[PDB]
RNA sequence: GUCGGGCUCAUAACCCGAA
RNA sequence: UUAAUUGGAUUCAACGCCGGGAACCUCACCGGGGGCGACGGCAGGAUGAAGGCCAGGCUGAAGGUCUUGCCGGACGCGCCGAGAGGAGGUGCAUGGCCGCCGUCAGCUCGUACCGUGAGGCGUCCACUUAAGUGUGGUAACGAGCGAGACCCGCGCCCCCAGUUGCCAGUCCCUCCCGCUCGGGAGGGAGGCACUCUGGGGGGACUGCCGGCGAUAAGCCGGAGGAAGGGGCGGGCGACGGUAGGUCAGUAUGCCCCGAAACCCCCGGGCUACACGCGCGCUACAAUGGGCGGGACAAUGGGUGCCGACCCCGAAAGGGGGAGGUAAUCCCCUAAACCCGCCCUCAGUUCGGAUCGCGGGCUGCAACUCGCCCGCGUGAAGCUGGAAUCCCUAGUACCCGCGCGUCAUCAUCGCGC
């Protein structure tokens, strides 16, 4: 009787933005929601030499990708579910919803 | 080296004139005065900012 | 049939079996997370895809 | 995993603007957007002349639209085709321009003035232009055009400037051309004002 | 005197080992 | 040297470099065998062009060609243009990118003024700074790009948050000990204290004190403090030059090949070996070798995959297989170090090159030319001439581990 929502992202502020949203829906009715717990950002680190050929002194870029996410947890009322279901978020944001 | 930086400077010496009364020799103080007065937005340039006023405080009160 | 004689046999390991998406390279292909580029195309393309170079 | 599915997206993107780049060369191309919609995938594609996209009363988003399901990954397409937001502060346009210009046969110098001139009055606090190649002979040469305020080097320089080329294929080879613009809304970390 | 190695951007001078 | 041992790079700034750990592929080299000309037009062609085959020869193998005779219906390389394609030439025809001068402190502009002019001035002098960084003086007064500011991470504190992360106090159940006054270990209820994860905020300013300097710019020494004087480690490299490297990553002009210098298949080669050189690994032993026992990590990675757990085998390995699309499951109980015993200064119980026999794994293929295990075998080496390299603090030395490459293979690169 409660649902699990997952969220992930490239921008923390979006991340936020879908978070405290949810949150003022859980406020706008009667229903306990676990706040929106950090789970550890996901680092995508690649090393490339720079130079197209071999001469010269051996030099690396390190080009890196962040991957922020968080976690839910609310219990499933329709009344409450509904308004959370029909919620947008932009383009650059995953969402998941599931129920335990 | 510790030099101070030109735009640092010129900002604080103008915010010390046009308000003569509301400096003091307190480095806290002067800290929220330059957070109240401007659009500075890093904590760093605030800390510099607000230590020259200090130091041009104690430097025409002493009057040179 | 004579275009059989012109067909490259499908290999599944090597370096053979894996071409740059971009520029059809062999060779220093970028496997990393499922990317297939070459260590020359990855580096002019890195700031499209999302990646930063923070230190 | 959750890394795979963040990479797929930003490649295919990667693949179609490419695409779109040199396939829309005479349309003033832009950029692009991609939304996903429960009924399928909106595709925003920017120009100067739209027109051309369109091509004479379709038969040619028709075309697009195939060869966007067919050759790239792209679920049920639908093409809208808008207007650029603001023209002359986007480097990369603007290096298009100047290298059709070159391959028509103005000559450099007056081509980059010209350039430099709409751009400077359309609002911008400084412009950068480079042209690199065999101009007026054999032996290469580079030739650097510039006006107003600039920033190359640290982070302000990498979030703020917009940077743009370009290559130009004259009858003796190609000649590249490079565009830095700062836009009027840019603020320097050394820019502070006493609030009255 | 022969052969090999050092030093020098390189050659000569100079230093070392060997038969 | 060879049929070929494909090519680039030669002081710093070539030589574990071209992410170059090549069995096929890669591939550009060598021996051999096949295939390819949109579009314009010539001989031609339904009385059927071009194209496709059961069988057996030639052949490494092939309807490639041939023999034996079947197929299908519309274009036409026997010809001239023309074109696709080209890791063929040219980096001294170019674009883009990268190394070095050099993260050095430089390069310029508006107006004025000096010189017939090339030019000069500002950009010079004194002190100061990591810095054309600043303070004073000055035919200069002002301004731009670089420096700094900026961005990421590390160390201290506060608020918010409590799952897949944490378990201290509290309740119950079970099992051990010196038999239980006391001390331990699991499991469940329960909690977010503590650790941790990650959003927001605080904190350091030459601010305070005493000297030097000028009473400026700053410098030297003290307190308090998690932190003290760019707090520490990184990213970001101005106008230019270097005919520096790269057309063998991709783009591109010209010149060439265009029935071969284009496209595929088979077998070789890049792995050769009197010899000169770079960078390393293992040693020459006690500041040790062997045998049994005892300790404590972090970074990363996983569905074309990571595989706990059980069984079989002396080992390498083999047969089943929970959970995992991952703060949940797995790789994953590191080594250097500590305790006890043998060896006692010896070419040895040092060293482990070289070679014989046997057992495995990956793969379409292991001879050329792969990696692993058992028994046996036991080379040089006993501290290194002239010369010459790296490094200022959690740094150097010493020790293992993760990822890239990858079907298999790490004495390498990048990180812990
Ligand atoms: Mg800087
Ligand atoms: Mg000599
Ligand atoms: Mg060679
Ligand atoms: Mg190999
Ligand atoms: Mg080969
Ligand atoms: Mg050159
Ligand atoms: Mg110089
Ligand atoms: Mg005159
Ligand atoms: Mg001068
Ligand atoms: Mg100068
Ligand atoms: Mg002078
Ligand atoms: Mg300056
Ligand atoms: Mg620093
Ligand atoms: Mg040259
Ligand atoms: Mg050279
Ligand atoms: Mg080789
Ligand atoms: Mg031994
Ligand atoms: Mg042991
Ligand atoms: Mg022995
Ligand atoms: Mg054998
Ligand atoms: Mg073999
Ligand atoms: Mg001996
Ligand atoms: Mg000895
Ligand atoms: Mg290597
Ligand atoms: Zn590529």
């Amino acid at each position: 009787q409660k649902a699990r929502i997952k969220l992930a992202s490239t921008n923390v502020r979006s991340l936020e933005e879908v978070a405290n949203q949810i949150k003022q829906i859980a406020e706008r009715t009667g229903v306990r929601m676990s706040g929106p717990i950090p789970l550890p950002t996901k680092r995508i680190r690649i090393v490339t030499r720079k130079s197209p050929d071999g001469e010269g002194s051996a030099t690396f870029d390190r080009w890196e990708l962040r991957i922020h996410k968080r976690l839910i947890d609310i219990e499933a009322d329709e009344r409450a579910m509904r308004q959370i279901m029909r919620i947008r978020v932009p383009e650059d944001v995953t969402i998941e919803i599931e129920l335990i | 080296g510790k030099i101070r930086q030109g735009f640092i400077k010129r900002v604080a010496r103008e915010l010390f004139n046009k308000y003569p009364n509301e400096f003091t020799r307190d480095f806290e103080h002067n800290k929220k005065k330059v957070e109240e007065l401007t659009n500075v937005t890093s904590k760093k340039i605030r800390n510099r900012i607000a230590g020259y006023i200090t130091k041009l405080v104690r430097m025409k009160e002493e009057g040179k | 049939a004579k275009a059989d004689y012109n067909k490259r046999k499908p290999r599944k390991f090597g370096k053979g079996a894996r071409r740059c998406i971009r520029c059809g390279q062999y060779g220093p292909i970028i496997r990393i997370h499922g990317l297939m580029l070459c260590r020359h195309c990855f580096r002019e393309v890195a700031p499209k895809l999302g990646f930063r170079k923070y230190e | 995993a959750i890394e795979r599915y963040f990479i797929r997206e930003a490649v295919k993107e990667m693949l179609i603007d490419e695409f779109l780049e040199k396939e829309l060369r005479r349309a003033g191309y832009g950029g692009l957007d991609i939304k996903k919609t429960p009924l399928g995938t909106k595709v925003i594609i920017f120009a100067a002349n739209p027109g051309y996209v369109i091509g004479r009363g379709g038969r040619r988003i028709r075309e697009l639209t195939r060869i966007l399901e067919r050759q790239f990954g792209l679920e049920n397409p639908q093409i809208d085709v808008q207007e650029i937001k603001n023209p002359y502060l986007n480097a990369k346009v603007q290096a298009v321009r100047i290298a059709q210009a070159l391959e028509r046969g103005i000559h450099f110098r007056r081509a980059a003035y010209a350039a430099m001139r709409a751009i400077m009055s359309n609002g911008a606090r400084g412009v950068e232009i480079r042209i690199s190649g065999k101009l007026t002979g054999e032996r290469a040469k580079s030739v650097r055009f510039y006006q107003g305020y600039l920033a190359k080097v640290g982070n302000p320089a990498e979030t703020l400037v917009s940077k743009g080329y370009a290559q130009a294929l004259l009858k003796l080879g190609v000649i590249g051309v490079k565009v830095a613009i700062m836009p009027p809304d840019a603020r320097l970390p050394d820019e502070i004002e006493i609030i009255e």
